[PDB]
DNA sequence: AGTATTGATATAAGTAATAAATGCAAATTGC
DNA sequence: GCAATTTGCATTTACCGACAATATCAATACT
RNA sequence: GUAAAUG
């Protein structure tokens, strides 16, 4: 049954929505049991195939498995019964004074509530999958991750109950709870094995551990592994029923649940957080504070418009793929059916690394088509499996504020052929505006949209013959689709306009295709809002123009040139690459440039971009870097406020790395005066979602499991920042948040509009009926957003909540200037009887504010009166034109660089901001 | 005799790559009379003599001073050591070979499809009298290529299928201290096991007295080193420097199974073995507790046991039916 | 005093070490 | 103050030479 | 660790 093909079929708006409504009510129940955890599944099915074993009355090994496994589970319950009532039996004693225990009840309070029955279902279903999940087969895992699998495991499990109705439990609990779990099923864990005895040359009978515990070396170093009985794997091999509890991640059929929380929303049975926190606890303070204040509803509205849009797949599309699917030969996307890697002969020293570098690129081609091929496997099952249903996709984001779907295997984040299989659920009246966007599209989508709107309209109605023949004959007509850039997309469209110029009259038709309005360089369109430059907006086209000037084509036409003085002056490479300086390969490093991206990616990129293009057809990394290394020279060359911007950004980013708590370090910290920074950059979006870089230097420590000591990295322990990786991630951390905040403030407004938003990140999607109404909203919301100066308001943020910190710096004590600070010390020193001390320091200068902070009168008078070494430094103007000996600095933090005069107004009638 | 090579000449010498010589004749002709290598070799003008990682050279000098056997061969890498070997034995009998001792394929192109070197074989009835070996492995860097050296003994696939040969090993103290430690010693390990099972060992020299205290007293008392100041050695930032005589003695057992058993016995060395038999496979620990006899055993600490007793266990391991293949690797 | 905690060294043994080569030099911290 | 040393935007999927390493033991910090 | 995808 198609419901797809239904719903086109019923013409009327009100059978429309009575029949959106019940699929709603029918796939209630679809989604409740594609979402179901088979903790009770797994369980219900051993017990009836151990009643049936039981009923029947006669054995057989080859079903014995659900009933060893209910054995098994059977032999264990009581065991850990017995643990339960042990924990019980300790913490609630009314006497808290540990009287030399030998016991540990860190993990006690963590399995306390319910850890009892659904427990040996997760620990034989995880050690089972894991047959050899870590290539422990030399069967077995690595108990490193099983102990902490099986924390994982109940940390979703308890937050199963909880949704229903401790934030985060430490990797040290995890991995406890894992291994005395594990340890428990080690126990009880028996199975028959028959054996000869080399004495009598017969079968032996008896049973054997399934599980034994060992430790094996690699390269010197114990791993611990976990292996299982070979008669087990046998066991399992056969009958291929993994049965596990945690079912994957597929697009949802209902109407996700709208954001209300930081950890309510989106799938109707699972938990999601509102950030992709990898493994940090500020970050989930911040956000659950922000929450609970309520100074993000803005971010869950955007988040709720952005989600709320339903798909479907193209099913003609999907038979074309399909069709060059079952094909399986070698296609331009799909890779192809490939049989075996073909071994190069094995010589009998140059041949024999000539031999060398065959077979690992063999090797390296062969993983790479098997990867690719997989991926596609899934992708395909999952469209398959989903033609004529209602796709919607709950979105998430990341810690910078990007927008994300939950799904993470079909989506329409993913390539061309993911995104030509998707298209809009609802229908909208195309019109002739509908008719000129959607050429505009197919134009756009050819690679031609460097050029105007009349020139790209043009260029479609001239292919139309090209367009009827690539949508009558899919394969063995001209294929001229697949002479594009973005083939399944083209396809999808050329299909439609084909069928447009079948129908009389366009207007009557009813699209589905979604249209794209993307943005060349949104980086490089914050830059130029931020700073004012006039310069940059008319590069940019920010600023309105008869013609849209591209940033990628300009800076293409600068290398052009500056690789043409280079061939005058003589490098052959820079000769050969004369004439072969491609869009794309510029457009990809200037467009990754505003990320903050690295050297080593950015030549990978170039190298990625030029392989297909044959330039260099193997050794594409010594021509990238030649090219790198003139590309950036030249972006900078061109780029000059944003680049002061962001060396502002980095400065300031290197001095709050290098910053010292006051009351903090008041306490000592039992380093002495060598201190441990621990402040991290954090501000707030102009949306208000609270930004705290991750970074932080983590290091592995041993934590006492019962079965032996994991090493694993502890992220909920404090531990020192990182300052390189936050100065080098503050720029496009920030500039990122921006492009997150004008992408959910445009999803917001169209959403108050009434219109259906499908965006990957700055691209934006929309039926060609509403994409004027979408680009005034575009606007409006951008010049909202960037009609304020953020850089101030982010700088005197920092002011605010950095007020009292004191930066490290040392200073030339023969400068005439330290007498007050050293006669300070002294009399510091006279009273410690030593050196003075930099805690003591911080303690004198805290006590200095904290009469201060008393309003009180007499406080404030002495508090007045009290003189400390850092009120020394308050006097200097220019600090750092003053900056040996390490002292205590007041945090400084530069001003702003100078503002250009540039107008948002003026840029509104831009009608080339979003093509 | 050979000229020595002299303290002005080893002063000069910039990358020793790690490795800690001695530069002493007094030191050596005491070590000489300790080793008192003539008792072994009734013959001693037919041995034939492979030294490897020479280093300096002096102590092969001092050896052919005092013995002047038949054959010597010096096997080294490093280019700046080459050159001084080169440079200061021209002519004369020492044989000087640029190979790298780390790669079994050195042996291997060695011994018999070149002939460089050619070792008179004998049975493994008594220690050979053509045969031997002096390496110096002070590289605090190289130190596990002892082990491999030692299990060679035990596979037989070296040059140890040619008889009982001496190997007089020059190793860093700590190193000495980890093969030598005998049964309820912080040191005892795989090592000393394996020191045990294959060999014999005489402890000839030591540079600082003060970590005597490691070793057994009673092997001190045993022994009694030739001693010698820590101010002997020209790379003075490197650690105490001493030496061990090992000499092959003949075994009954499979070494691959006795391999698996002590290596997987030796990781939980305090865990007394009444639990930490679990670890060698499935019912390992119940199995052998049911067939363990001397029940002082069962309770005896595995840094406890001794060669004999890890024997037993290897023969009982074999007895044992349900035996997972010991090449799970 | 006296347990408790943290830092260091070994473990296997062919994913070697030494120093000789290279890099992206620039932003970083070694001392 | 210098000097040599370490490594870099966000997310997602699949794969394998292969990944968060573990057990004493001593030195010292806690009630 | 490697490879691919997306902005």
């Amino acid at each position: 049954i198609n419901f797809f093909e239904i719903y086109n079929s019923l013409p009327t708006l009100e059978e429309k929505k009575a029949f959106e409504s019940a699929l709603n009510i029918f796939n209630q129940d679809r989604q409740k049991v594609l979402e179901n955890r088979a903790t009770e599944a797994a369980r219900e099915r051993w017990k009836h195939d151990f009643e049936e074993a039981k009923a029947r009355g006669d054995i057989s090994i080859e079903k014995n498995l659900n009933v060893k496994l209910w054995k098994w589970y059977n032999e264990m319950l009581p065991l850990v019964k017995e643990e339960i009532n042990h924990c019980r039996s300790l913490l609630s004693e009314k006497l808290s004074d540990k009287k030399g225990l030998n016991k540990v009840d860190t993990n006690r309070l963590g399995y306390g509530p319910y850890l009892t029955l659904i427990d040996p279902g997760k620990m034989c279903v995880i050690t089972i999958l894991e047959l050899l999940k870590l290539n422990s087969t030399g069967e077995g895992m690595r108990t490193a991750r099983a102990v902490i699998s099986v924390g994982k495991a109940i940390e979703m499990e308890f937050r199963s109950e909880q949704v229903l109705k401790k934030i985060l439990w430490p990797q040290s609990i995890r991995a406890r709870i894992g291994s005395v779990l594990i340890s428990m099923l080690i126990q009880v864990a028996k199975v028959s094995v028959q054996g000869v005895d080399p004495v009598t040359k017969a079968k032996v009978h008896g049973e054997a551990p399934a599980f034994a515990h060992g430790y094996q070396y690699h390269n010197g170093s114990k791993l611990g592994v976990l292996k299982i009985h070979k008669t087990l794997i046998r066991q399992l091999n056969g009958e291929r029923l993994i049965a596990s509890v945690q079912p994957q991640l597929l697009p949802m059929l209902v109407e996700p649940k709208p954001w209300v929380n930081w950890r309510s929303g989106g799938y109707h049975y699972t938990q999601s957080t509102l950030l992709r926190t990898k493994d940090s606890p500020e970050q989930v303070a911040y956000l659950k504070a922000a929450s609970d204040n309520g100074d993000i509803d803005r971010v869950y509205d955007g988040l709720n418009v952005l989600g709320r849009t339903p798909w479907t797949v193209n099913r003609k599309v999907f038979d074309v793929v399909s069709q060059v699917w079952n094909k399986g030969e070698g296609f331009l996307d799909i890779p192809g059916a490939q049989d075996e890697m073909v071994l190069p002969p094995a010589p009998p020293p140059s041949i024999l690394r000539a031999w060398k570098l065959q077979v690992k690129t063999i090797a390296n081609k062969f993983s790479s088509d098997r990867s690719n091929r997989c991926d596609t496997n899934y992708k395909l099952e999952i469209a398959r499996a989903f033609l004529g249903e209602k796709l919607y996709f709950p979105h998430n984001l990341d810690f910078r504020g990007r927008a994300y779907p939950l799904s993470p295997h079909f989506n329409h984040l993913g390539n061309d052929m993911s995104r030509g299989l998707l298209i809009f659920w609802h229908g909208k009246k195309l019109g002739p505006s509908g008719l000129k966007w959607l050429k505009i599209h197919l134009s756009n989508l050819f690679g031609f949209d460097k050029l105007p709107l009349k020139d790209r309209v043009a260029f479609t109605e001239s292919h139309l013959q090209d367009i009827k023949d690539s949508a009558e004959n899919p394969l063995t007509g001209d294929r001229w689709w697949t002479t594009a850039d973005k083939p399944w997309q083209a396809l999808a469209t050329c299909f439609e306009l084909n069928e447009v110029m079948k129908m009389d009259n366009p207007e009557e038709f009813i699209s589905h295709q979604p249209v794209h309005q993307d943005g060349t360089c949104n980086g490089l369109q914050h830059y130029a809002a931020l700073g004012g430059d006039v310069e940059g907006a008319t590069q940019v086209n920010l600023v309105p123009s008869d013609k849209p000037q591209d940033v990628y084509a300009h800076v293409a036409r600068l290398v052009q040139k500056r690789l043409e003085i280079a061939a005058e002056k003589g490098d052959e490479n820079a000769k050969i690459l004369k004439d072969k300086i491609t869009r794309k390969v510029v457009k990809q490093t200037v467009m990754t440039n505003v990320y903050g991206v690295t050297y080593v990616g950015a030549t990978f990129q170039i190298a990625k971009q030029l392989s297909p293009i044959f330039d260099d057809r193997k050794e594409s990394l010594d021509f990238s870097k030649y090219l790198t290394k003139h590309v950036f020279s030249a972006i900078r060359e061109l780029f000059h406020s944003a680049h002061l911007i962001q060396d502002w950004l980095g400065e300031s980013a290197k001095r709050i790395s290098k910053s010292i708590r006051l009351d903090v370090d008041e306490k000592s910290f039992k380093n002495g005066n060598k201190p441990d920074f621990m402040s991290s950059v954090i501000w707030t979006t102009p949306l208000g979602l609270p930004i705290v870089q991750p970074y932080r230097e983590e290091s592995k420590k041993q934590v006492e499991t019962n079965l032996q000591t994991v090493f694993i990295s502890d992220p909920f322990a404090v531990n020192p920042v990182n300052a390189r990786r936050q100065k080098a991630g503050l720029p496009p951390n920030f500039i990122h948040s921006l492009d997150a905040s004008h992408m959910l403030l445009s999803a917001a407004e169209c959403g108050k509009q009434g219109l259906d938003f499908a965006s990957v990140h700055d691209s934006y999607w929309t039926h060609a009926s509403d994409i004027d109404t979408m680009n005034v909203v575009l606007r409006e919301q951008f010049i909202k957003l960037h009609e304020v100066d953020l850089v101030l308001r982010l700088k005197e943020e920092f002011d605010q909540r950095y007020k009292n910190y004191v930066k490290i710096g040392k200073l030339k004590r023969s400068t005439d200037l330290a007498q007050k600070i050293i006669r300070i010390r002294k009399d510091l020193s006279r009273k410690l009887g030593r050196s003075t001390t930099l805690a003591d320091e911080i303690y004198f200068e805290k006590k200095r504010q904290e009469l201060l902070n008393s309003p009180l009168i007499e406080d404030r008078n002495v508090g007045e009166k009290m003189v400390t070494t850092v009120s020394l430094f308050e006097d200097i103007t220019d600090l750092d034109a003053l900056e040996g000996m390490s002292v205590l600095l007041p945090l400084r933090l530069p001003e702003i660089p100078p503002k250009g005069d540039f107008d948002v107004t003026v840029l509104r009638n831009s009608q080339y901001f979003f093509s | 005799s050979v000229p020595i090579p002299g303290i002005k000449d080893i002063s000069k010498l910039k990358f020793f790559y790690g490795f800690k010589y001695l530069w002493n004749p007094t030191v050596y002709n005491k070590i000489f009379d300790k080793l008192d290598l003539t008792k072994t070799y009734k013959h001693p003008e037919e041995l034939k003599v492979l030294d490897l990682y020479p280093g300096v050279g002096i102590q092969s000098a001092i050896f052919y001073n005092k013995y002047c056997p038949r054959q010597y061969s010096l096997l080294e890498k490093r280019s700046s050591l080459y050159k001084f070997l080169n440079a200061k034995f021209e002519g004369s009998p020492l044989q000087i070979l640029k190979r790298d001792p780390y790669d079994w394929s050195t042996y291997s192109n060695l011994i018999d499809e070149e002939r460089i070197f050619v070792p008179e074989v004998q049975s493994s009835d008594h220690i050979n009298d053509k045969f031997l070996t002096v390496a110096n492995v002070t590289g605090e860097g190289s130190e596990g290529l002892i082990m491999q050296w030692l299990s060679c003994i035990g596979n037989k696939n070296w040059l140890y299928r040619f008889g009982k040969v001496k190997m007089l090993l020059w190793m860093p103290s700590t190193t000495a201290r980890k093969l030598l430690a005998r049964p309820g010693m912080h040191s005892r390990s795989k090592c000393s096991v394996v020191r045990e099972a294959f060999t014999d060992t005489k402890l000839i020299a030591i540079s600082d007295a003060n970590e005597l205290k490691g070793f057994d007293s009673q092997c001190i008392e045993e022994w009694d080193p030739i001693l010698f100041s820590a101010a002997e050695i020209w790379p003075t930032k490197g650690k105490p420097i001493a030496l061990v005589e090992m000499d092959p003695i003949d075994f009954d057992f499979d070494v691959d199974n006795w391999d698996y058993v002590t290596r997987h016995l030796m990781i939980l060395k305090r865990t007394p073995l009444n639990t930490v038999m679990d670890s060698l496979g499935h019912g390992g620990q119940q199995y052998f507790n049911s067939r363990i006899t001397d029940k002082d055993l069962l309770k005896k600490c595995p840094i406890d046991l001794t060669n004999d007793e890890f024997i037993y266990l290897t023969k009982l391991f074999m007895e044992w039916p349900f035996k997972p293949d010991i090449l799970m690797d």
